[PDB]
């Protein structure tokens, strides 16, 4: 019925981002309700399809030989539904690397098994997708405080391995969140908290950083922004919807041939920032992509 | 030599497992697509037509799913990193369909399910 039902999902409105709310318990009217999915379609295929449909409306940089890394890509099924959707969405020839604590079989060019902290690379990336979630998050024993774990690795990976002009989509929930990650959103040309319509009944959202500027554009207090996110979710019920899944005609990410250039930290002027903010520039070298997984040697 | 002589007819074993009433391998990743594709068997992006379902390749490969070596040269997988089209009538068992059927090297269609090079 609602207009947003034909959208892939709903983004946090700007006025909610500007509030100064205190963290409240998340209480969704339809909490737990399951979406009606097309016959035989997995929830994670539907969810990533809606995330990609929403990413098609942003100013993403899409260079030739694009580099994409996907954390938390394995499922309890032993397969990678999200990786299959990203590879369908990304231009042919896009280098796609995925990873998970648990073994799984993937359509990615390379798969690394182990804690994300064991993943290393000197290369910079154009897009970082994370669906990581700690199962222990369900054990809500204390106050809802900023979480460390894989979030400290994701924040460091963005600050050191994300190309300027690059973007990220990091999954959060009411209890799976990190204040520093929200603060990093202020280092992008634009950001939002996006909720898929197939998972409207979950506190889940993807924190999207659009076009990395490598410097703070706006100052964001993470504790306040997560409280603002929960306030938005608690006061704006979203009707479950799978309508956008039925129209895949414009699904593939548009090839923009975005320019790739190498620049010192002193060459980043207002004119360069302007190009980064429109998805027209990626700053990194075009060297060979090399990744590794640290192995702990024991008896 | 002796390790190769012993190895393990996995393709043959799956057909016997189904004949004994075994439940087909599940969790093959079905993709959302227009269903207005070329209908070729193995493609870089989903190409299902109105009579097909498109699936992530790795999830429909017996060797990938069972964590065993591939027969293809140097263990090269033909489904991993690609999308396989499966007739809607056989979409209940994608692993069984890819094993029992073969792709036409000329038109790129499944032999007996799209290939008409005759
Ligand atoms: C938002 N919320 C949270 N809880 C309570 O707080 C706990 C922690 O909350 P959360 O941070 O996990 O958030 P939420 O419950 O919204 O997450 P959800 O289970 O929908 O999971 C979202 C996504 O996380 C991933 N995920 C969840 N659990 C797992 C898991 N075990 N393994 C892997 N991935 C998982 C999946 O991708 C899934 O789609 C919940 O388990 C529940 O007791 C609520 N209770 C009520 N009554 N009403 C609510 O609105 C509510
Ligand atoms: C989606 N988006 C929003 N902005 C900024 O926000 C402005 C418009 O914000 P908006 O796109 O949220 O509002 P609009 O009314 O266009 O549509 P809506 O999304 O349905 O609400 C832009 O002019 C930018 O300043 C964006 N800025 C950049 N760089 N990239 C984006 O993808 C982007
Ligand atoms: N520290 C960590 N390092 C790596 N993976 C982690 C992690 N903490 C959680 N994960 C992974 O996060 C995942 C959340 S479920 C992921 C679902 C997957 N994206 C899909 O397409 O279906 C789990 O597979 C879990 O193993
Ligand atoms: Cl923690
Ligand atoms: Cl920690
Ligand atoms: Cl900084
Ligand atoms: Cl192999
Ligand atoms: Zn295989
Ligand atoms: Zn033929």
């Amino acid at each position: 019925a609602s207009s947003q039902a034909w959208q892939p999902g709903v983004a946090m409105p700007n006025l909610y981002k500007m509030q100064r709310m205190l963290l409240e318990k998340c209480d969704l009217q339809n909490y737990g309700d399951s979406a009606t999915l097309p016959k035989g379609i997995m929830m994670n295929v539907a969810k990533y399809t809606q995330l990609c449909q929403y990413l098609n409306t942003l100013t993403l940089a899409v260079p030739y030989n694009m580099r994409v890394i996907h954390f938390g890509a394995g499922s309890d099924k032993g397969v990678a539904p999200g990786t299959a959707v990203l590879r369908q969405w990304l231009p042919t020839g896009t280098l796609l690397v995925d990873s998970d604590l648990n073994d799984f079989v993937s359509d990615a060019d390379s798969t690394l098994i182990g804690d994300c902290a064991t993943v290393h690379t000197a290369n910079k990336w154009d897009l970082i997708i994370s669906d990581m979630y700690d199962p222990k998050t369900k054990n809500v024993t204390k106050e809802n405080d900023s979480k460390e774990g894989f979030f400290t690795y994701i924040c460091g990976f963005i600050q050191q391995k994300l190309a300027l002009g690059g973007s990220v989509a990091i999954k959060i929930t009411e209890h799976s969140w990190n204040a520093d990650l929200y603060k990093l959103m202020g280092h992008f040309a634009w950001w939002t908290a996006f909720v898929t319509n197939v998972n409207a009944s979950s506190s889940e959202a993807f924190l999207i950083g659009c076009n990395y500027l490598g410097k703070p554009r706006e100052q964001i207090d993470g504790y306040v922004m997560h409280a603002n996110y929960i306030f938005w979710r608690n006061t704006n019920p979203i009707q479950l919807s799978s309508y956008s899944l039925f129209d895949m005609s414009k699904f593939p990410l548009k090839l923009r041939g975005t320019a790739v250039m190498s620049l010192k930290e002193g060459q980043i002027n207002d004119m360069i920032l302007s190009l980064l903010s429109k998805g027209r520039l990626i700053i990194r070298e075009n060297n060979r992509v090399v990744i590794s997984s640290d192995v702990l040697v024991n008896n | 030599s002796t390790v190769l002589s012993f190895c393990v007819d996995a393709a043959k074993a799956y057909k016997d497992y189904l004949a004994s009433g075994g439940q087909p391998i599940t969790n093959c990743v079905k993709m959302l697509c227009t269903h207005t594709g070329t209908g070729q068997a193995i493609t870089v992006t989903p190409e299902a037509n109105m009579d097909q379902e498109s699936f992530g390749g790795a999830s429909c490969c017996l060797y990938c799913r069972c964590h065993i070596d591939h027969p293809n040269p140097k263990g090269f997988c033909d489904l991993k990193g690609k999308y396989v089209q499966i007739p809607t009538t056989c979409a209940n068992d994608p692993v069984g369909f890819t094993l029992k059927n073969t792709v036409c090297t000329v038109c790129g269609m499944w032999k007996g399910y799209g290939c008409s090079c005759d």
